[PDB]
């Protein structure tokens, strides 16, 4: 299973 | 109390104090009733022995120390033993257990037969034999247990041969996982995961069921797939009983410098239902594509993308989405970019429709439109601006009228102001220059001919102006005030003939109060409405001690010294009045509490001799779980017939305008419940127009929910009445009213 | 019946010079609400001035949302509901942060026969809808001064 989000920059 | 701190009395509390940094290199204290043995290489500690080592904290009746002298080893291997009663507790898990074993160089311990609980964070379960590696990294249970449910409860659990629990991955993997219901397993899989964290992670999600009418039982399998930091995508196969397929809802969000998106792309590769509807059609295919983006570079460049464009039109009243609804006439297509600094802005955009109607498909698009404006203040007393305008009309059908519209708006106005009011005169030129081709077909069937080219330019002179007052409301509450704000405005555009113009952007727009006092009647550039009124209105506010607006009413009317002619007044008011008040519009908003507030509106026209458009509202709103609302929206049938096309007057689900009054409503039972209402009627019909009925059981570990609602769903030409459509659905989601109150055609509003 | 002509400005005395900071600076809402101070007489100073006794407006995220008000008898939209819900804080200096939001409401029917015409009038509304958000948050200054005044008294 998986697990969505709010993206953010790659650091 | 709410359920996050009904959750957390059941979960282990870390009150120790927290050790930072290495805790390899920290003193040892042992407390022990008895010590017995050759210390450092051998030593027994029994009775209620405690270990102390930083965070780490370890309890049994019995405790064995074991130290080798390993050799090319400058640290000899120290290995801690417990017998009887095992109490491992840290910062991090609980380990309870009769024997363990430890070892303090490499922080490894052992545990048999027993059962966890991690501190900060729900979770729990019990292994034939526990094992912590890596400096509490790997957290490995042979033969465990592991369910997200606080103790005493027994709703769900995952039973498999080897659960890893690696914290930082935060991922949960288990092997030979058998999930289980109570003690009903029901999902079987030699190897599966769980995201026990916030990070981002692929795989799939929950899936959820939902039954309606339009495809009988449907069901979403989504797989994520976490592609990069700044970009996803979900892959959502969805599937209808009725139709016999599986339709492929795709998503991506993105994120960049440029701003954050969102594409789309579901996709039906056949269709059962739409082939029997439509049999001559080569192929039946139902897709959808909805790209939006929204973003500002540099706090200069200003990129916006809006863009849906589905297959056919009976898309939206077929399947449903996030974007779109039954309720839509048309779907848009817009891309704009532009530039705004402090004090300039062009902004090149294009907007194309896609009607979903069969009685006109001719729409108009622009292609490309440029906006420009150039304000330039502090020109002595005065301000300015300059507003500029190129587009470019290219219709769908190849007969209608084409054209390329430049406009120029030069304003220039000197505001006046003291304590008490301030009036602002204003003049302005519009000069707008036309040239439409592809004239025959229009101008074959039609009298009033379309000239090639057109050139329009009129002068608009506005004066308004404004006046507050004040007053101490005594008998209100002591210190209450109150104002009133008497406005009152003076506009004059002449009379050009603007008969040979097509009317390509141009509608009527509405009159509320703050729309009074605006200098257009109709919207868009191609009928700029000759006037010369005088408009009139007057405001009042009710401040309270803290100087808080608790309540405004406003009342304005226009007085049309001379009737507003565009040259091509093709409206169909009810009577013939022209001069005089023909328009008067209210207003109001009182805060009744810090929880009610009611709203208000009306715009009675007396060439309609009946109130036009008046809606309404009052909302009691204690919080998002608890607020109950009222309303109501009129339109009368002379205002349908006298605003929309000439069908809209004769068509059975048109003509009666609007009356709707609906409830909202939404209250948690038990706390651990809810109830959302919604249910929206149309009282000229006596007939529902929507509904709604979502329940939700909030937990711990997981949260139910069940929707409902029968909408109104098209109309069926054959019998003359229209047609419903149900959609009862059911989602799951281990741990909800936003969602609920915002998903029926007609979303909640908050009015607060 | 006791009118009288208004006495003080409609901002308060202290605030007649504020730094109006924001996240969007070139905007529609930042030029509304610079464009109302203006029409107040209110000094604004640029977010990188060195004068710190000033108070300061920092305005928030502003989220205009369209929905369905009223569906004719078969479904299809009549009348289309907009609310714009602008959030903003006042950063008094030595003092708290009151924040201030608007919200204005506005309508308008639904017309696909002339779907171009439409999008230009709800373009229209959203400027207007700007010009009454930024008319709103500047009718909350007063409030802002008397909670600064009674946390003073405290």
């Amino acid at each position: 299973c998986g697990l969505k989000g709010p993206l953010y920059f790659p650091p | 109390a709410d359920l996050a701190s009904q959750c957390m009395l059941g979960v282990p509390s870390y009150d120790r104090p927290l050790v930072q940094g290495d805790t390899n290199d920290l003193p040892v204290t042992i407390n022990a009733d008895h010590a017995k043995g050759d210390y450092p290489d051998d030593a027994v500690f029994t009775g209620s022995v405690d270990i102390m080592q930083g965070n780490s904290r370890l309890q049994a009746d019995e405790v064995q120390l074991h130290q080798k002298e390993a050799p090319g080893q400058p640290e000899p291997v120290r290995t801690v033993d417990a017998l009887g009663n095992v109490h491992y507790d840290d910062n991090q898990v609980i380990l309870k257990g009769p024997k363990g074993w430890a070892n303090l160089n490499t922080k490894d311990t052992n545990v048999w037969e027993g059962d966890y609980q991690m501190v900060g964070r729900q979770g729990r379960g019990k292994a034939d034999l526990m094992k912590q590696r890596g400096e509490n990294r790997y957290t490995i249970l042979d033969n465990g247990s592991f369910t997200s449910c606080l103790p005493g409860s027994d709703t769900w659990s995952v039973v498999g041969s080897e659960i890893i629990h690696d914290r930082e991955e935060q991922v949960a993997e288990i092997w030979n996982a058998r999930f289980k219901v109570g003690p009903v397993p029901i999902f079987y899989s030699p190897y599966l995961q769980l995201p026990v964290g916030d990070k981002r992670r692929s795989g799939f999600l929950i899936p959820n069921a939902k039954y309606t009418t339009t495809n009988y039982f449907e069901f979403y399998l989504p797989y994520y797939w976490n592609i990069a930091p700044n970009m996803d995508a979900t892959i959502t196969p969805h599937y209808m009983h009725r139709r016999g397929n599986i339709m492929w809802e795709n998503e991506f969000r993105y994120l960049s410098q440029a701003g954050a998106g969102l594409m789309e792309l579901d996709y039906l590769p056949s269709d059962k239902v739409y082939e029997d509807e439509h049999p001559n059609d080569d192929s039946s295919r139902r897709w959808l594509f909805y790209w939006n983006h929204s973003g500002v570079m540099d706090q200069v460049w200003r990129f916006n993308v809006d863009y849906t464009k589905v297959s056919d039109p009976s898309y939206f009243n077929d399947f449903d989405n996030k974007y779109g609804s039954s309720t839509d006439g048309y779907a848009t297509q817009k891309f704009s970019v532009g530039y705004a600094v402090q004090n300039f802005n062009a902004t090149v955009s294009t907007k194309q429709f896609q009607v979903f109607s069969e009685q006109n498909t001719s729409s108009y698009s622009a292609e490309p439109q440029l906006d420009v404006n150039y304000y330039q203040n502090d020109v002595g007393p005065f301000d300015t601006r300059i507003y500029g305008q190129a587009v470019h009309f290219v219709n769908t059908r190849d007969d209608m009228p084409e054209a390329t519209r430049v406009h120029l708006e030069p304003t220039i106005n000197l505001p006046l102001s003291n304590n008490w009011g301030s009036i602002n005169t204003e003049a302005k030129l519009l000069a707008t220059h036309y040239q439409q081709t592809n004239l025959d077909w229009y101008n074959s069937r039609n009298t009033t001919k379309l000239d090639e080219s057109v050139n329009r330019v009129m002068p608009q002179f506005k004066v308004d102006g404004k006046m507050v007052f004040e007053r101490d409301m005594e008998m209100l509450a002591p210190g209450y005030t109150q104002t009133l704000e008497p406005r009152a405005q003076y506009l004059y555009v002449p009379y050009r003939d603007q008969s040979d113009i097509y009317n390509y952007d141009s509608s009527l727009l509405q009159s509320d109060y703050s729309g009074l006092f605006r200098d257009r009647t109709y919207g868009g550039l191609d009928r700029i409405a000759s006037a010369n009124q005088v408009t009139t209105g007057v405001t009042s506010r009710i401040y309270d001690d803290a100087a808080v607006e608790r309540f405004n009413i406003s009342v304005g009317q226009i007085y049309y010294f001379t009737e507003s002619r565009t040259g091509d007044d093709n409206i169909t008011w009810e009577n013939d009045d022209k001069t005089g008040s023909l328009v008067w519009a209210g207003d109001t908003y009182w805060r009744i509490s810090e929880r009610w507030g009611l709203r208000g509106g009306i715009q009675y026209d007396t060439r309609l001799d009946n109130v036009a458009t008046s809606n309404s509202s009052i909302e009691y709103r204690r919080d998002e779980d608890r607020l109950v609302q009222l309303n109501y929206r009129y339109a009368s049938p002379e205002y349908i017939q006298a605003t929309l096309p000439k069908y809209y007057s004769t068509a059975e689900q048109y003509k009666n305008g609007i009356s709707q009054v609906g409830a909202v409503a939404s209250w948690p039972i038990a706390d651990r419940w809810s109830i959302v209402g919604a249910y929206y009627y149309d009282t000229n019909a006596n007939k529902q127009a929507d509904s709604m009925l979502g329940v939700q059981y909030s937990s711990c570990c997981y949260a139910i929910r069940v929707g409902y609602e029968r909408k109104l769903n098209g109309w069926d030409n054959d019998k003359q009445h229209a047609v419903y459509d149900n959609a009862i659905g059911f989602n799951i989601e281990l741990r909800g009213t936003q969602e609920m109150l915002r998903s029926n055609i007609l979303p909640y509003q908050n009015t607060l | 019946c006791g009118w009288h002509l208004r006495d003080t400005t409609q901002v308060p005395s202290t605030m007649k010079v504020m730094i109006l900071d924001s996240g969007d600076p070139n905007g529609p809402l930042s030029r509304a609400v610079r464009n109302q101070l203006r029409l107040n007489g209110v000094e604004l100073l640029d977010k990188e001035t060195t004068r710190k006794d000033v108070p300061s407006l920092r305005l928030g995220k502003v989220s205009i949302a369209k929905d369905t008000a009223s569906v004719f008898r078969n479904g299809q939209t009549a009348e289309y509901q907009m609310i714009m819900t602008v959030n903003a804080t006042v950063l008094i200096p030595g003092r708290d942060i009151y924040p201030i939001s608007a919200k204005v409401f506005r309508s308008f029917f639904d017309n696909p026969q002339m779907a171009l015409a439409k999008d230009n009038e709800q373009d229209m509304i959203v400027k207007e809808m700007y010009d009454r958000a930024a008319e709103q948050l500047i009718r909350k200054l007063p409030s802002i001064r008397a909670a600064d005044i009674r946390s003073d008294e405290e």
